[PDB]
């Protein structure tokens, strides 16, 4: 993990995420959407649990991205929760929660759930 | 369309 | 939000979270479990989307806590996704994902889902 | 459970659900939205796991409601997954998934997640 | 949908599900786990929203399986929420919630979340 | 507004 | 191992 | 019991 996590990751839609896993559990980087324009780039911050292993378990981690930068303010934030698996074909399997700010009446429609798998290729 | 996607 | 988010929050079980919302979307603080002993304290990091508002919407945010500190290493991480509502009785309503590192065979049982509401009281 | 599940349940918004738990795990009934008009009523079907207990565990259950009746067709369906706890103040605690039919491009926004607690009062 | 839904579906692990979609929104069938032994077969019941379409949307549906039959009683139930997409390579994309009955103290660990994709092949 | 709610 | 899986 | 809870 750590060194293994550091780098560029891609999901099945083209989104790219670049992260640095620091010695003490920190995850910092940026997430870029499709198109790949100068700024479809948002800041991401998270944590990972290193021990992590004598039985091949994955490394648990999570990060958040608030969808606001100098070109867009989508009034929402997404958190990804999952684990990193290293090896020939390392990947990060996650489940995500995307919450949008709503009025109290619309709170029922505030959170979408999905999943993403990131690879180094 | 949302930034997470496009 | 921001100033409004900064402070101590409690959920219905007694867990406490202390956060500082920084000018540019950062969320940093610590989460403490029940008992409230010197170190049932874990580091938390997240982001919030400020615009956030002429119609009373909540402020979207999210944070992550990797369950490892100097007394415990639970090989897991939790991400909370939700929104902050300020006012007389401000609160943060969230949905969370807790992922544990597993072997590939047990990946089906790696993520639990739940919800939490935090108040200032 | 079973007899205990059979009856009328209400959630915190006013929605009402009426169910019959049959001898062999079946759950059949109707769900009614707010307003309570002749037909904000939709058919519900589900299953429950009876053993269910020498340690006070809840009874696991789940049901589905497709949001189509003779007055509305919301092109969506919701599934509730949770457990029934009997007693003085019996309740059903659930987490739900609401999926709307979308085109393949919009599939990311197809599922909302939330929670509901139903009581007999 | 309906005719299109009726049939045998397989997910990426080998589980098989056999369903009959009835004229008026009903979904009935059985789910079989891996091994494929006489009875790793459980009853499933659900609903689908037919309108369902002049723009290629999927058909929303959901079903529940209580994990109890004549050989096993896992004191749990799973609900799948998703949509059916027909065509050359028809599939059902879902997100699931698996809840186990627990005591009130363990309720936090009662629900697991995941996703499954079923195909006809 | 959706039938689940209103 | 749970019936959903094995 | 997990740290998130106790």
């Amino acid at each position: 993990a750590e060194a293994g996590i550091t780098g560029t990751w891609y999901n099945q839609l083209g989104s790219t995420f670049i992260v640095t896993a620091g010695a003490d559990g920190a995850l910092t980087g940026t997430y870029e959407s499709a198109v790949g324009n100068a700024e479809s780039r948002y800041v991401l911050t998270g944590r990972y649990d290193s021990a992590p292993a004598t039985d091949g378990s994955g490394t648990a981690l999570g990060w958040t991205v608030a969808w606001k930068n100098n070109y867009r303010n989508a009034h929402s934030a997404t958190t990804w929760s999952g684990q990193y698996v290293g090896g020939a074909e390392a990947r990060i399997n996650t489940q995500w929660l995307l919450t949008s700010g709503t009025t109290e009446a619309n709170a029922w429609k505030s959170t979408l759930v999905g999943h993403d798998t990131f690879t180094k290729v | 369309c949302h930034p997470q996607f496009c």
